[PDB]
């Protein structure tokens, strides 16, 4: 998902980010593993990826 | 013999975002920024420098059917469906003060260069002539039998006149509060009107034919036509060349002078899906000519230069 | 062509004969027809106004 | 004393609307007819009213193409008039704070 | 007339009895007169314009990659001039309608 | 017409004149001068609307049925001349 | 291989690919703040 993600670097919130308002401090702030995380989201869209159907 | 040979005007640049047809346009004195009335019941500022915006201005009520800019006083002059002339203070960020005493909504204004005044053309036929910076109004024109398209005015002897719908181009003479005189050369109702920086004739127009009339004395100049359409706006530029838009979208350039235009100008300047008979509402030459605003109900606003060429044929 | 002066006439009408019909030569180069008075009465204009 | 704001700028908006409408109308035949352009405001005016708000095209057969193409034109303006209107009610019902009833729910049918 | 003045109303009081004179600052008509202003603005163009720059669980699936480099299909920046749909339209109805 | 159908009639041309000076159309103003010259004044309605019709525009219809009702009248010498005229301010086949 | 079930297309690059030098901008974005009105600081 890094090689089908088209950045060397910059990554926004992409699939699954900003979770702030009950655990607003002692949510997680980010990390390589989180992008990992959104590349995991990605493999769940492509682990799914129906051709034409209403998807996330 | 069409002498002076007319240079070939193309196009610029092209803009669009606006939320509704562009019913007026104006520029700064300095060429610093630009602005356009709207559709959209907002007045739109747009900073054409670079290409780029101005400001978004809210408050009309309806529809923005005229601007002007205040060569004293950064103060807006605004007009339009809401029948609520008000003249925009832009140095709090917020308006002047509004001008009363329309009774329908107002088709136009125009600002005196030289006394402080309120011109307008109201749909209720009025055409207000107001005393502005006092609160104060000057006095009513009336006499015109349909509302009045068009309002034009200025520092020299008494060349008042305001575009009526009736046909008949009407000219007042302010100074007695008074008129001056009946135009009865336009056979139909007369939707475009310009001041040529020759200053001598004053310049109009009408979907039948173009009447350019030389004054002050009740003298005229000459009959324009060749273009056949509703007339959207006419414009007389510093080189001698008038543009003259059109709401089917036919645009004629305009060589004077030499008696008869300068260009035919057909061009399809529609937006996506949305065009239907849309054309250009309005148009504007700027300071040193090298480019025209283009303000058309598709929300385009496109501005026109040249590419420098020779041409220059006949006919 | 006197008789379209009936009723009020005071100064300005410059509609009785059809001679303005067509308008006069062409477009020509003059100063003081194609231009503008000089500055003085624009200035005496603005203070009457 | 009028632009009263409320519902009365939307009245004021149609009329003025169907103002410079007439006399477009009326400059766009160069002879035709005289009391033949003043039925014209109906048949436009209402099919414009029942094509705009329906999903009828309102084609009228044997139509003066370009009033048609005009009347048109300025109906999808008056289309327009009644759509972003109502995306900035949508913006004044959920985020901004609710009026009353009848233009809460009004403007909700019409979305 | 002579006539038509008795009483007043709101929104007529004395207001901006003083009005403002275009500053040096600002606009200067001489200035205006002899500016520069095409040159100014050819060059002020010519520089905007000048410069623009900027494995048994995935084989298990009975499915395979679908919806893969289509991004661009949906335009960022679009001015359309149909108010039904296009693209703001489109979030706005899918937002208040599900 | 109204005016016209009273038995005075004076004020009725004189309306008519009013509407010569008033604007022409070049429809009411020929028809309305031939109803009048057809009423009386022959040599003088004619001349009024020679006068008039040769003041603004010329004519096609009206200009040659005028030239034919003051042909017809008495003489066609002043009609010939005033058929030259014409024909010389628009010149065509017909 | 034909278009998208929600987007699809409705009436699309008629205005992009129109002009052929002419360069389309549109912001709906901001276009400047309101803090300064093109006004003097004279403060």
């Amino acid at each position: 998902y890094l090689t089908e993600h088209p950045d060397p670097n910059n990554e926004n919130i992409v699939g699954y980010n900003n979770k702030k308002c009950w655990p607003r401090d002692a949510r997680m702030r980010l990390m390589k593993h989180d992008v990992n995380l959104g590349r995991a989201v990605f493999w769940d869209i492509k682990n799914r990826l129906p051709r034409s159907v209403t998807t996330v | 013999p069409k002498p002076q040979w007319h240079p070939p005007w193309k196009l610029y640049r092209v803009i669009s975002g606006h939320l509704g047809w562009v019913r007026c346009i104006a520029v700064e004195p300095g060429n610093q920024w630009f602005v356009t009335g709207s559709a959209d019941r907002t007045i739109k500022i747009w900073d054409l420098a670079s290409g780029k915006l101005k400001l978004s201005l809210t408050g009309h009520i309806s529809t923005v059917r005229g601007v002007i800019v205040s060569t004293r006083s950064p103060y807006l002059f605004s007009c339009g469906e809401d029948k609520q002339v008000k003249c925009w203070d832009l140095e709090y960020n917020k308006v002047i003060r509004h001008y009363h005493g329309h009774l329908s909504a107002v088709y136009g204004l125009d600002l005196h260069p030289t006394i402080d005044v309120l011109v307008t053309c109201s749909r209720d036929s009025t055409a207000r002539i107001w005393d502005v910076r006092t609160k104060a109004s000057v006095h009513t024109l009336s006499g015109h039998t349909n509302a009045v398209a068009t309002v034009r005015c200025q520092a020299a002897e008494p060349q008042i006149i305001t575009g009526s719908h009736d046909t008949t181009i009407r000219l007042w003479d302010l100074v007695a509060g008074k008129t001056r005189v009946t135009l009865t050369n336009h056979k139909k109702s007369v939707r475009a009107v310009v001041l040529h920086p020759r200053h001598y004739t004053f310049a109009s127009g009408s979907p039948d034919n173009i009447k350019q009339w030389k004054f002050p004395d009740g003298s005229f100049i000459q009959n324009l036509s060749g273009h056949n359409a509703i007339i959207n706006t006419l414009t007389v530029n510093s080189d001698g060349v008038l543009v003259s838009g059109a709401d089917n979208g036919t645009m004629h350039l305009w060589d004077w002078r030499t008696g008869y235009n300068f260009q035919r100008v057909h061009a399809a300047a529609v937006q996506p899906g949305s065009l239907d008979e849309s054309g250009i509402f309005a148009c504007a030459f700027d300071q040193s000519e090298s480019r025209l605003l283009t303000a058309e109900a598709d929300k385009t606003i496109k501005v026109y230069r040249e590419d420098d060429d020779t041409a220059t044929e006949e006919t | 062509d006197a008789i379209a002066r009936q009723g009020q006439s005071k100064d300005k009408v410059i509609y009785s004969k059809y001679t303005d019909l067509v308008p006069k030569e062409v477009m020509n180069a003059d100063d003081p027809d194609l231009q503008r008075p000089d500055e003085e009465a624009i200035k005496e204009i603005t203070e009457k106004t | 004393a009028k632009t009263v704001t409320k519902q009365r700028v939307e009245s004021h908006f149609d009329l003025e609307l169907r103002a410079a409408v007439m006399h477009d109308i009326l400059d766009m035949m160069p002879e035709g007819i005289k009391q033949n352009k003043a039925r014209t405001i109906l048949q436009h005016l209402s099919e414009a009213w029942r094509c705009w708000k329906a999903n009828i095209p309102w084609k009228v057969p044997g139509l003066p193409t370009p009033i048609e193409n005009m009347i048109l034109r300025y109906v999808k303006a008056k289309a327009d008039w009644w759509t972003n209107t109502a995306h900035y009610n949508r913006e004044r019902i959920r985020r901004g704070a609710t009026v009353d009833k009848t233009v809460c729910k009004k403007n909700l049918g019409r979305l | 007339l002579s006539q038509l003045s008795k009483q007043y109303s709101s929104r007529d009081l004395p207001s901006h009895t003083k009005i403002k004179y275009r500053q040096t600052t600002q606009d200067a008509p001489e200035e205006v007169r002899n500016r520069d202003f095409r040159r100014e603005l050819e060059e002020r163009e010519r520089a905007a314009a000048r410069e623009k720059n900027r494995r048994r669980w995935d084989d298990d699936v009975v499915f395979k990659n679908c919806a893969k480099g289509v991004d661009d299909q949906k335009k960022d920046k679009r001015f359309v001039n149909d108010t039904l749909r296009s693209e703001f339209h489109k979030k706005f109805m899918e937002k208040y309608i599900k | 017409e109204m005016e016209m159908k009273n038995r005075q009639v004076n004020h009725a041309r004189n309306i008519w004149d009013r509407a010569i000076t008033t604007l022409p159309r070049v429809n009411q103003f020929w028809y309305k001068y031939t109803y009048m010259e057809e009423m009386l004044g022959n040599v003088a309605g004619a001349r009024q609307v020679f006068e008039r019709w040769m003041e603004w525009q010329p004519e096609e219809q009206a200009w040659h049925s005028y030239i034919n009702f003051e042909l017809r009248y008495k003489e066609v010498d002043r009609a010939r001349t005033i058929y030259e005229r014409f024909v010389l301010v628009h010149p065509d086949v017909k | 291989e034909v278009v998208l079930h929600e987007d699809k297309k409705y009436y699309p690059t008629a205005e992009e690919v129109y002009g052929p030098e002419v360069e389309t901008i549109v912001q709906e974005e901001d276009t400047q703040p309101l803090t300064e009105p093109i006004i003097k600081p004279v403060k």
